[PDB]
């Protein structure tokens, strides 16, 4: 009928252990990984084996994995029982109860049986990480990284805080204080919290916001045909100039190949010492701005 | 180079306990098929 | 859709004797095959979550806990 409801109900299915279990499973689970290593290590290091005691080995390797599945299965209800404080904080509930069994997985990993302790006990902490580093790494759509989502939610608490001790929402140099921050610093982040919007969404009846975004890049026809209008008056300047000075123009600007040139680079071309270049360069320019050459131009300035 | 699960247990017990750990269960097989 | 009307008094004796005045009343109970207060309970659990296992302790917090707190 419901997603959530068809998990819940194959995860009881599994009696929930007591103390000895868990340390007898954590026993076998092991074991079976130390009888994995040591085959490995040995074929390196030659060190063949009895071949019976081999077989019994490997037997182990097998059997540690059914003490490893056997114990993540007795404790998924752990796992939506810490998940479920969590639900709305813009995660899904069914993704948190994922994320949180990758943290039921490693306590699995790195539980120790001859601490004493309940199960539950450092399980506990695994799970409850692994849902709030998801959420961190996962809830916003821009993904802030960890470590600046850790003071977002410490300044938010800051504030909270002074707002009972104040009786006011604090100014940005209280809180730049209280935290031992930069008053311009503690602004910089509210700018980082600020949390996106659907273009999706609907504002007053049937009108989506989206239909209102101007497209920038946009070609606007009434000054791209003035552009055009304008490189054909410039084509005319350069059939006035000498043809060795239009030429230099040109490259300088790279109006032809539409890339810039050096003056060392406009050397090679004409076989010039570069400041010569830079000569005809100064020389032709005074040229340009003289009255009739650029009259037109004025007009085409913008 | 990830952190695996044999690094996690390699770091929590020296290879003298495992290998005892080791020893008690190989005897527990032992004693099945030999001991009926 | 159409749960038996007898079947929410069995949630929660004599149930012919008090209301004997509607005939009607009584032709629906006749035609209603639960019998008990448990034994009902499960009929009309059934259909409130479909896909949980009831529990003698969940049928009878079932009622109460919906409508009645």
């Amino acid at each position: 009928a419901d997603s959530v409801r068809a998990y819940l109900k194959q995860i009881g299915k599994v009696a929930l252990l007591n103390a000895e279990e868990e340390v007898e499973l954590a026993k076998r689970i092991e074991a079976g990984l130390y009888a994995t290593q040591k085959l490995a290590e040995l074929a390196e290091k030659g060190e063949k084996l009895p071949v019976q005691q081999r077989r019994d080995m490997q037997w182990i390797c097998r059997d540690g994995d059914r003490a490893k599945n056997h114990l993540l299965e007795a404790n998924l209800r752990l796992v939506v029982s810490l998940a479920k404080r969590y639900t709305g904080r813009g995660m899904a509930f069914l993704d948190l109860i994922q994320e949180g069994n990758l943290g039921l997985i490693r306590a699995v990993e790195k539980f120790d049986y001859t601490k004493g302790y309940k199960f539950s006990t450092y399980a506990t902490w695994w799970i409850r990480q692994a849902i709030t580093r998801a959420m961190a790494d996962q809830a916003r759509t821009i993904r802030i990284p960890v470590h600046m989502v850790e003071v977002i939610n410490k300044l938010g608490r800051i504030q909270r805080e002074l707002l009972q001790d104040l009786g006011r929402e604090p100014t940005p140099e209280e809180l730049a204080k209280e935290m031992d921050i930069t008053p311009e610093k503690v602004l910089e982040i509210q700018q980082y919290a600020r949390e996106p919007i659907s273009l999706d969404q609907t504002i007053e009846g049937d009108s989506q916001l989206g239909d209102f975004i101007e497209d920038s890049e946009a070609v606007v026809a009434v000054d791209a045909v003035s552009f055009t209008l304008l490189q054909d008056q410039l084509q005319s300047v350069l059939e006035t100039l000498s043809e060795r000075e239009a030429g230099v123009v040109r490259l300088r600007f790279g109006l032809t190949d539409g890339q810039p040139r050096t003056l060392d680079e406009i050397g090679q071309v004409y076989g010039v010492t570069r400041e010569r270049i830079r000569q005809i360069e100064s020389k032709t320019m005074s040229k340009l701005r003289h009255p009739s050459r650029s009259q037109v131009l004025r007009d085409y300035l913008d | 180079p990830p952190r695996t699960h044999w690094d996690m247990l390699l770091e929590r017990r020296s290879v003298e306990e495992l290998e005892e750990l080791l020893k008690e269960r190989l005897d527990l097989i032992k004693a099945k098929r030999r001991g009926t | 859709r159409r749960q038996p009307v007898t079947v929410l008094l069995k949630a929660l004796e004599q149930i012919v004797e008090r209301f004997g005045f509607s005939e009607i009343m009584m032709g629906t109970l006749e035609k209603d095959t639960t019998s008990g207060t448990d034994e009902a309970l499960l009929d009309i659990y059934r259909k409130l979550r479909p896909g949980e296992p009831p529990t003698k302790e969940s049928a009878q917090t079932l009622l109460e806990n919906l409508f009645f707190k």
